[PDB]
RNA sequence: AGACCAGGC
DNA sequence: GGCAGTACTAGTAAAGAAAGTACTTGAC
DNA sequence: GTCAAGTACTTACGCCTGGTCATTACTAGTACTGCC
């Protein structure tokens, strides 16, 4: 869990992480990693997936 | 916070050159290297005082508890 | 402590007994009775917990002694528990004797002659008669007349054997209790209690007793007798029971069997002849502690009562409810049942309160801690306030580095010089300087803060003016007006001067050189400690914010130990390897390269300035009272000196005269090729104290063996080598402040040719990641990266963890051979600025600071970023990173970064280098905590082992570990130049002065040990061609017969066989016999002194190098060997010596016959076929071709048929029946021949539900067999069954051996390593394996088949090569004692709480862990201990028996 | 894929996601992607490393992967990586300037350096977060030299007449 | 501390007349050891010295956001030519004298203006002393704590070091 | 005197 | 003028992702 | 008598400096006030 996995490219900072006991666990975001804080407009996406070729469930 | 009197590495008096520096960048449109050379700051220890001074006292002075606001 | 207040009485021993109820009614000050602690208006109520009879409480006099708060010691009180309750320390043993005993005749349920068999074997183990207890057992439904004749002769044998052994000088009437008779007594009582608990009927009168039940604590139940065997209790002509009745049973059982239980509860003979009683296991009276020890905490108004007062109130609350429940019974069914069902509930709650007061984990109802849990762990009492303590007279501050300090001194601040103080008693030789100190005052160094009068009184100087303070200066040396205090004098607590001693200390104190005794020198300016640079590697101290402790010793016995014994000049060599830890570090090593160069020429003013800047005769560094110089190197045109000639006269002034100069031929770290062509500056040369050739380096001064400071330590002494490190530390500091040293950006550049060499090699790395991928994937060569077969198998590699390891080890093996081509070519040959001017190379080659791999990553390329063995991890998609496409075969894409720190690394190179950097910061964190508990388990066992005056190392209680330390009794810190015979011959006349042969003959026996050393040397050259089992030796070595510390020439046999091998070869006014007479004197003075804390040193020499850290390896291997002593070893092996007759082809077809073959390893696929509606199955297991597995596994076609016939189906028939039980909650014909129809018929007959069977008899490819079931059964999977059976069925297996590998021949010999231990089965293979050379890894299996001394030899080599893998040299004297301590009982014992139970010291076992488990085992044994162990002499405050306290001091008084 | 992650098309539009801007190469504009989304696509770190028909996106800058403190250590691709990791721990333990409303604060312990400076050597993100409002250090004439003997292992010295003039002074 | 991981306490406030001085007349206000660089490999502090000094001569701020330099255009080539246009050298070295002896030193000294940081770990928050003081109530041992004039602890790992030297009166 | 949190080496 | 309702008061009672041995209950 | 997994009690670097928040419900009582 303390390792620097490559999936954190652009989301967690590779270098800004403390030493010793919090090493690897406490870590900081990248400065452009925004976090979504509102549920987005979703309700028109199944109407425009059925036109692209999706058989309905 | 406020401009350092008597720069740290040699001892040249530097604190009388802040308001002359902002004059020679705003009215007389000089770059920062010509203005430090016109004020007599030749050694690069003397140059990095006026060049890199933040003048943070102008941000402190807006909190005056001795006056209505 | 006050040295002017003696003490005549001493505690000799302690012994753990049970505190009876009759004593603590006479012991008690006042019985306390109500559960109110303190009433209103802040007073303590009389009769409660806070009481004035229990001690003075809160500004109020005591009611027992009448003293105030400062002088009342506190007094014992008690409560009266109304019913006898269960003591939770003894309930696990009370429940043993409550069981296993008859309730009718009140013996045990054993026969009375076998209870007597343990009554008199334990009597023989109280005395020192470990061997007579087994002769007693050799004495032999049955009438009860000969049993009295049997009990008579066994009792007469004991009374004769005790009488004989006590008469024949062996055993005291107090008995003998060693360690190995504690083993035989613990083995005998555990066997006795185990046999008591397993009895059906009472063997004295034959009828049953109802079995008791304990679900949890606080309660006991007995069960009703069965409905069948009530008949036995009619032919002799569930229930909760009370603790008064449990006591009523065992007050009868312990009386009917008094003659036996006296020996179970006594380790030593009971000279008091007290009865053992059942009141021991119960407690009818709680003892409340003194009220001093339960004062309440206070934080402003937030005052809370103590936890023990909360627990003792709830006992008193129940102790009054249980009396108020006796109101109705005193007055007297419905009026009787509700008052009795509420009384019985008070019995349980008063038990649950007396448990929770003693043990918090035996409570129920985050809980309030009891009295057990104030003792147990770290933050207990043995470990937080006994073995470690807070101390007075001690400072701690940040350290700052400091030259101009004489390498044995510390620099103390002024504000530490004011506060810390020392008691000087005034004498006739103090009132000059100690009158001046008391005039100066508390705030003027050197001053004084207090005067202690003769009466014990103490006058402070703080609030005093100077006129009042000069009058007390005339009061010091006055005759006392009191006759009772006429021999006492005043003590002036003066400040710390420059002559005092100081004990410095930096955590973690991993070894004893991390806590040294420094001298003092006060400094005027700032508030920090000042440490010289030769001490910075012994404490492991850097100066980025280290703070370290300063303990100031308070008497002359301690000042004489941190100046002579714990001194920092005595700690030059560490006892781990014998290598120095002290030396100059970074700037001084970079300056001796420039000073001792050929270019350094100094004029007459420069040459004489550097000498007085370092010698300074008035401080006492010279030895001539005048600085002597040399003639210059050059006389014309003007005189010039050399930096060789600087250190020649630096060493000429600090050396003692009339003793010749040093002679040394050594080498250094810088090669000859860095100084040009024909250079000789690699070899250093000292001839009569004159440096004639060679640079001076880390190898000469610095922590490194056989340099010039290490050689000055040997020939001249430790006081010289500590002075040379001061003078050279000032010679190089003064050389640096006039001729400095810089590293810049100029030092990091390559040439335009070297950058061309760099990029042309790295263009060959663009195809390296593809060649390594094409090799592992088993394509041939030259396949493109976008090949769909290359990308298919690389996806197959990623999904497996082992296939990805052999891809990350082939690419890393190829790209690190491209890294090794740039470092070999571009440095130093392609660098712009070169040595000596290249300061980046100049301090990496000289060992000042840096490595060759550090200048590689700076100037050439940074390399492969290796993770924990592997390369950079890959995502699920086959991408190593979002920048790189999936599964590309690039070296850069997998962690090999080509950019260097000079010109930068790319953002994907930066992210790979951050993965490897975080790996180092976790291994620096998580792997410095695992070695800390290795050393704690080691030091607790080995705290008391030490050299005796017999030169025979042994434990504190007296049991003997070894007969001689290392076999030769020579100290590791004194045996460095012992076999450096070419060094000691060149320095003969100067080493003869320090050993002084002529003045050291009278107290010796020169004549006798030399003769018997020739009787054995002539015998061993004549014999000893035969191996060791034939050698009836007829002669011991001179160490086993003669004392080597007294008899000259009593040396070891390697020292004799290497001196007679040296002195035979070369023939060089010293003759042959005066050199062998001075090495035997050098040997005898290099003996180890008696009293050395060897096992601490032996356990610090393993725990401290452990922080530097297809088989298990490292600190997990040391836990398997040392700490756990596991017989369930993780990866056992066995090394098999191949004969010279069998070749490499006869050896690897041999390892195919030992390594196991599973049935799973031979099967291609298994196709079941189920048709239901009798559930049918067609199990068709398809193999590989017969030419494929008879070559690979050497399995024949017919042997594979026998595994299916006799082994596979008998495991398959079981797995089908096991599941039906647990669910109740193309090919040939059928008329083939007569034998296959009867081969089928035998399979059907001997198995349960087979109806058909046929093997491929002509080709060995398939095996099909029908397998019917009943129609009642539901569905089984029958593929997950078959796969699990096919992995457990074995074709061929030697038991406990799973693989046999033929590795490459390491170090000449031919080696065959297995992966499992079976020594019996490898003895049958004499024709292939040398059976008398089979070494192994399983230390517990070599003990079972080859014995104790073979396991002792095995454990030394296995604890050796865990340090030899990391190139860590720890000597075979520390590994010898850990071996002989772990096998000291003939078994393989661990360094843990299970392996230390056989030990005499009770406080040692109680201090380590499980404190109140060793506490109960001591008080049950009534165990007296002699206070021998170092952990037992700190609990009771005794001087140790190790080192300085290993003897007494007597004073010769002239008059009678 | 053969034995990989379970396939499917997963759309996410809810709260608490992790999101970073990235530049999308057909019709060059901004795209916002997530960690579950990024593991199967091919972004490039600079537009001089785009390979044809494999790269869908590029980053706007390689320095949008580092944090606030991580972008402000200068020339960070020349340092060994633990010494960049040590700086992010030690860049936020300095005696700097906490604020300018200290007359209206009542915090129990506060560290204020008197005359801070802006560096000659700074990132372009320095003047973008307004770290000139909070100067956490000072420019110092640093000579890399073994001259003194008092600064060998890890230590350092100051000119004595420098902090007679206020060099590194704080309350 | 610098902005690169190069921490370290102050050893002495070395006086101006004892410090090295250049030919331009300046004196450094920080001395750092060159032996802190090879094992640590912080070349961002070397190139901050060229970038800081060449910006102090011209009155300009050079940016240092990472990966603005390739392997083709090394910043040591970039900031060296800025120092060479001002009169200083391409490598960032200056000819300095000694303060004690006054002689010309051997090589030119690597100088420059880098940005230091003052950490909050002063001595005054550390640095405890005790001769005697308050004790605990039930052990009569000194109190844990610097600000209560309390003592330091000699634990188990320091107890056996006093055993291991064989000094039995230091342990008592 | 504990809990949790932030550090130091 | 004194009665009873509330709102308070101070009063005393309840509060989930590691290693090893050792004991022992399970069936047979 | 016994194997046998199952259940139970144990440790898990050193010491060093800071800061914080650390009893709650309720229950019966004396007093305050609105009222007739
Ligand atoms: N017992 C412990 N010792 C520590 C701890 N942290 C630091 N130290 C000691 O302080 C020293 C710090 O060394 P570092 O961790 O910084 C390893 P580093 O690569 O920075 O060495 P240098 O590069 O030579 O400075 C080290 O010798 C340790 O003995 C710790 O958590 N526990
Ligand atoms: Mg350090
Ligand atoms: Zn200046
Ligand atoms: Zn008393
Ligand atoms: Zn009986």
């Amino acid at each position: 869990v303390r390792k620097l996995l490559p999936e954190s490219w652009g989301f967690l900072c590779p270098v800004h992480t403390p030493d010793g006991s919090p090493c690897g666990l406490l870590n900081h975001f990248a400065h452009k990693c925004r976090i979504s804080t509102q549920q987005s407009d979703v309700s028109r996406i199944p109407s425009i997936l059925y036109s692209l070729g999706v058989a309905p469930a | 916070m406020i401009v350092p009197v008597r720069c740290f590495s040699c001892g040249k008096v530097v604190g009388d050159k802040w308001e002359s520096y902002l004059n020679l960048l705003q009215e007389d449109e000089l770059d920062e290297g010509t203005a430090l050379s016109r004020l007599g700051l030749k050694r690069y220890c003397c140059r990095r005082m006026i060049l890199t001074h933040v003048d943070l006292i102008e941000k402190f002075l807006r909190y005056n508890p001795l006056e209505k606001r | 402590m006050d040295i002017s207040k003696p003490v005549g009485s001493e505690i000799t021993s302690v012994d753990f007994g049970i505190l009876t109820a009759k004593e603590i009614r006479n012991l008690s000050a006042k019985q306390i009775t109500n559960p109110t602690v303190l009433d209103n208006l802040g007073h303590p109520v009389s009769g409660g917990l806070y009481d004035l009879a229990l001690g003075a409480f809160l500004r109020n006099l005591c009611s027992t002694c009448g003293l105030d708060e400062k002088f009342c010691p506190g007094h014992q009180g008690h409560i009266e528990l109304p019913v006898p309750c269960y003591n939770p320390l003894f309930f696990n043993q009370l429940y043993i004797y409550l069981r296993a005993s008859c309730l009718f005749c009140h013996h045990f349920r054993l026969k009375s002659v076998e209870v007597h068999r343990y009554a008199c074997k334990l009597r023989l183990l109280q005395y020192g008669l470990i061997d007579e207890s087994y002769k007693l057992d050799e004495i032999t439904d049955i009438s009860s007349t000969l049993l009295n004749e049997l009990k008579s002769k066994r009792s007469e044998y004991v009374d004769m054997a005790i009488a004989k052994a006590l008469s024949d000088g062996r055993t005291t009437e107090r008995g003998s209790f060693t360690a190995t008779v504690n083993d035989e007594r613990k083995k005998l009582v555990h066997e006795f209690h185990k046999k008591l608990l397993s009895r059906g009927k009472c063997d004295n009168c034959g009828m049953f007793s109802p079995k008791f039940r304990k679900d949890g604590f606080t309660k006991i139940f007995e069960t009703a007798l069965n409905e069948k065997q009530i008949t036995n209790n009619r032919v002799k002509g569930s229930t909760y029971i009370l603790s008064t009745e449990v006591k009523n049973i065992l007050d009868t059982v312990f009386r009917k069997e008094q003659c036996v239980l006296q020996y179970v509860f006594h380790s030593r003979p009971n000279l008091s002849r007290k009865l053992v009683k059942a009141d021991s296991f119960f407690m009818d009276v709680l003892v409340v502690p003194p009220t001093r020890f339960r004062l309440p905490s206070k934080l402003g108004e937030e005052v809370h009562e103590n936890s023990q007062n909360q627990l003792l109130s709830k006992v008193l609350t129940t102790s009054l409810l249980i009396r108020d429940l006796n109101d109705d019974l005193s007055k007297l069914l419905e009026d009787r049942r509700v008052i009795f069902s509420r009384l019985m509930n008070a019995f349980v709650t008063i038990q649950n309160d007396v448990n929770a007061f003693i043990d918090s984990t035996k409570a129920q109802g985050v809980p309030i801690p009891g009295v057990k849990q104030a003792l147990e762990k770290k933050e207990g009492l043995f470990r937080k306030h006994m073995m470690g303590k807070r101390v007075n007279y001690a400072a701690r501050s940040v350290i700052s580095p400091d030259p101009n300090i004489e390498t044995n001194e510390i620099g103390v601040p002024p504000v530490f010089a004011v506060k810390l103080t020392y008691p000087e008693p005034v004498t006739a030789y103090n009132i000059a300087e100690l009158r001046q100190a008391v005039i100066n005052g508390p705030d003027k160094w050197p001053g004084a803060t207090q005067i202690q009068n003769e009466d014990g009184s103490l006058v402070s100087l703080i609030g005093m003016s100077v006129e009042q303070r000069k009058a007390l200066a005339n009061q010091l040396l006055t005759p006392s007006s009191n006759v009772s205090t006429h021999t006492l004098n005043k003590k002036v607590y003066r400040h710390i001067k420059n002559r005092d001693v100081v004990l410095m200390n930096r955590q973690p104190t991993l070894h004893k050189a991390s806590m040294m005794g420094h001298k003092v020198r006060v400094l005027p300016n700032e508030k920090t400690l000042r440490l010289h640079y030769a001490n910075t590697g012994a404490y492991n101290a850097d100066f980025d914010g280290d703070e370290m402790n300063m303990h100031f010793p308070q008497n002359e016995n301690a000042r004489a130990e941190a100046l002579n014994l714990a001194n920092t000049d005595s700690q030059y060599l560490t006892p781990t390897s014998g290598s120095p830890v002290r030396g100059l570090i970074q700037d001084h090593i970079s300056a001796g390269v420039w000073l001792t160069s050929k270019d350094s020429f100094f004029t007459r003013e420069q040459y004489q300035q550097y000498i007085y800047g370092c010698i300074r005769p008035e401080d006492g560094h010279t030895t001539r009272s005048k600085i002597v110089t040399l003639p210059p190197t050059i006389f014309k045109p003007y005189p010039l000196w050399t930096g060789k000639q600087i250190i020649t006269t630096v060493l000429l002034n600090v050396t003692p005269p009339d003793m010749p100069g040093i002679n040394l031929i050594s080498k250094n770290k810088i090669k000859n090729e860095y100084w040009g062509k024909g250079s000789l500056e690699n070899e250093v040369l000292f001839k009569d104290g004159a440096l004639l050739c060679g640079i001076l380096d880390k190898s000469q001064y610095g922590a490194s063996k056989y340099g010039i400071v290490h050689s000055l330590h040997e020939v001249y002494g430790p006081e010289v080598a500590a002075k040379v490190l001061s003078v050279l530390g000032r010679l190089f500091t003064n050389y640096i402040t006039a001729t400095a040293f810089t590293c810049g950006m100029d030092d990091l550049r390559l040439t335009a040719e070297g950058n061309k060499w760099r990029t042309d090699i790295l263009k060959t790395s663009v195809d390296t990641g593809r060649e390594a991928a094409a090799e592992v994937t088993n394509l041939d060569k030259d396949t493109p990266a976008d090949d769909p077969e290359l990308l298919k198998r690389l996806q197959e590699i990623l999904r497996d963890n082992n296939k990805s390891g052999i891809l990350d080890a082939v690419t890393s093996s190829k790209v690190n051979a491209i890294t090794s081509q740039v470092v070999s070519k571009c440095v130093p040959d392609g660098t712009m600025k070169k040595f000596p001017c290249n300061s980046m190379q100049a301090m990496a080659l000289s060992g000042a600071k840096g490595s060759n791999v550090n200048v590689s990553q700076i100037m050439c390329l940074l390399g492969q970023q290796a993770l924990e063995g592997r390369r950079v991890p890959v995502m699920v998609s086959g991408k190593t990173l979002p920048s790189f496409k999936p599964y590309e075969t690039d070296a850069m894409a997998g962690g090999y970064v080509k950019g260097r720190f000079y010109s930068g690394i790319k953002p994907q190179e930066y992210y790979f280098h951050c993965m490897a950097g975080r790996e180092g910061l976790i291994d620096t964190a998580v792997k410095t905590s695992r070695s800390g508990y290795l050393q704690r388990c080691l030091t607790k066992q080995l705290e008391g082992v030490h050299v005796s005056y017999d030169n025979s190392i042994r434990d504190a209680d007296g049991t003997l570990v070894q007969f001689m330390y290392g076999g030769d009794a020579i100290d590791i810190t004194k045996e460095s130049h012992m076999t450096q015979f070419e060094f000691c011959l060149d320095n003969y006349y100067a080493l003869l002065k320090k050993y002084n042969p002529s003045a050291l003959i009278e107290h010796l026996d020169v004549e006798s040990a030399l003769k018997y050393s020739k009787k054995t040397l002539k015998y061993r050259k004549k014999h000893s061609k035969e191996p060791h089992y034939k050698q009836s030796v007829k002669y011991d070595p001179v160490l086993a017969k003669y004392n080597p510390a007294k008899y000259l020439g009593s040396v070891s046999e390697n020292f004799q066989d290497k001196l007679e091998s040296f002195l035979d070869k070369n023939s060089k006014g010293v003759n042959e016999k005066k050199f062998r007479a001075l090495m035997q004197l050098k040997y005898m003075r290099s003996l180890i002194n008696p009293g050395e804390a060897v096992g601490i040193i032996a356990s610090q020499s393993v725990g401290e190098p452990s922080t530097q850290m297809n088989v298990t390896l490292g600190i997990p291997r040391l836990r398997e060997i040392v700490m756990t002593a596991s017989a369930a070893i993780k990866t056992p092996q066995m090394t098999l010596p191949i004969w010279n007759d069998v070749s490499d082809e006869q050896a690897d077809t041999f390892c195919k016959s030992i390594s196991k073959v599973l049935l799973s390893e031979v099967i291609d696929k298994v196709i079941v076929t189920e048709t239901t509606g009798a559930r049918s199955y067609v199990i068709h297991m398809r193999f590989f071709d017969n030419n494929e597995y008879s070559e690979e596994y050497d399995v024949s076609k017919e042997e594979l048929q026998n595994v299916i016939s006799n082994q596979f189906i008998h495991l398959l028939e079981a797995a089908i029946v096991k599941e039906i039980k647990k669910q109740k909650r193309v090919e040939a014909n059928n008329n083939m021949n007569k034998v296959q129809r009867d081969r089928q018929s035998a399979i059907i007959s001997h198995h349960r539900f087979i109806t058909k069977y046929n093997f491929d008899d002509e080709s060995g490819k398939w095996c099909e067999f029908k397998l019917e079931l009943a129609a009642d059964t539901e569905k089984l999977l029958m593929v997950n069954i078959v796969e699990e059976i096919c992995r457990k069925s074995i074709i061929r297996q030697i038991p406990h051996i799973d693989r046999c590998v033929h590795p490459e021949p390491e170090n000449g010999k031919r080696v065959l390593v297995t992966e499992g231990v079976n020594f019996q089965a490898m003895w049958d293979q004499e024709a292939f394996i040398d059976v008398d050379g089979i070494t192994s890894n399983d230390v517990a299996a070599v003990l079972k088949t080859y014995g104790v001394e073979a396991a002792r030899n095995t454990i030394v080599n296995e604890i050796n090569n865990v340090f030899s893998r990391y190139a860590i040299s720890v000597s075979f004297r520390h590994l010898d004692l850990i071996a002989d301590m772990m096998t000291r009982q003939g078994t393989y014992l661990a360094f843990n709480r299970q392996g230390m139970e056989t030990s005499t010291s009770s406080f040692m076992k109680m201090s380590y862990e499980t404190t109140c488990q060793f506490l109960t085992k001591a008080v049950l044994d009534n165990e007296r201990e002699q206070l021998d162990s170092p952990s037992a002499r700190i609990v009771v405050g005794k001087l140790n028996n190790v080192g300085t306290g290993s003897f007494d001091v007597l004073a010769k008084v002239p008059n009678a | 894929s053969t034995r990989g992650q379970y396939p499917g098309l997963y759309l996410f539009g809810g709260h608490s996601r992790m999101l970073r801007p990235v530049r999308y190469l057909p019709l060059d504009k901004e795209d916002i992607v997530g960690p579950f989304e990024q593991v199967y696509m091919n972004i490039a770190v600079t537009p001089q490393e785009i390979q044809n028909n494999v790269h869908t996106h590029v980053e706007f800058t390689p320095t949008n992967i580092l944090s606030i403190l991580a972008n402000l250590t200068p020339f960070s691709d020349f340092n060994q990586s633990p010494r960049n990791m040590y700086q992010c721990q030690m860049g936020k333990q300095t005696m700097g300037t906490p604020g300018v409303a200290l007359c209206h604060r009542s915090d129990n312990k506060l560290y204020r350096l008197q005359t801070g400076q802006t560096p000659i050597v700074k990132a372009n993100l320095y003047d973008d977060y307004g770290m000139d409002n909070f100067p956490n250090g000072f420019n110092a004439v640093v000579a890399v030299i073994s001259y003194t003997g008092y600064d060998m292992d890890d230590a350092m010295i100051i000119n004595k007449s420098a902090d007679e003039r206020g060099f590194g002074y704080g309350t | 501390s610098s902005r690169h991981g190069q921490k370290g306490v102050c050893s002495r406030k070395w006086p101006t007349i004892d410090m090295p001085f250049s030919e331009t007349g300046i004196q450094p206000d920080i001395i750092i050891n060159p032996h802190a660089f090879p094992s640590r490999m912080t070349i961002g502090m070397f190139v901050e010295s060229l970038a800081g000094k060449a910006g102090a001569l011209h009155g300009i701020a050079q940016d240092s956001t990472p990966w603005i330099f390739n392997e083709d255009d090394t910043p040591a080539d970039y900031f060296g030519e800025q120092l060479a246009k001002a009169g200083y050298n391409y490598h960032g070295n200056e000819p300095m004298y000694s303060g004690a002896t006054g002689e010309e030193l051997r090589a030119d000294i690597y100088v420059g203006v880098v940005y230091y940081q003052r950490l909050r770990h002063m001595v005054n928050d550390k640095f405890q002393v005790r001769s005697t003081g308050p004790v605990n109530s039930l052990t009569m041992q000194p109190v844990k704590g610097r600000k209560r004039h309390g003592g330091i602890r000699v634990g188990e790992m320091e107890r056996d070091a006093l055993i291991g030297h064989g000094t039995s009166f230091l342990l008592q």
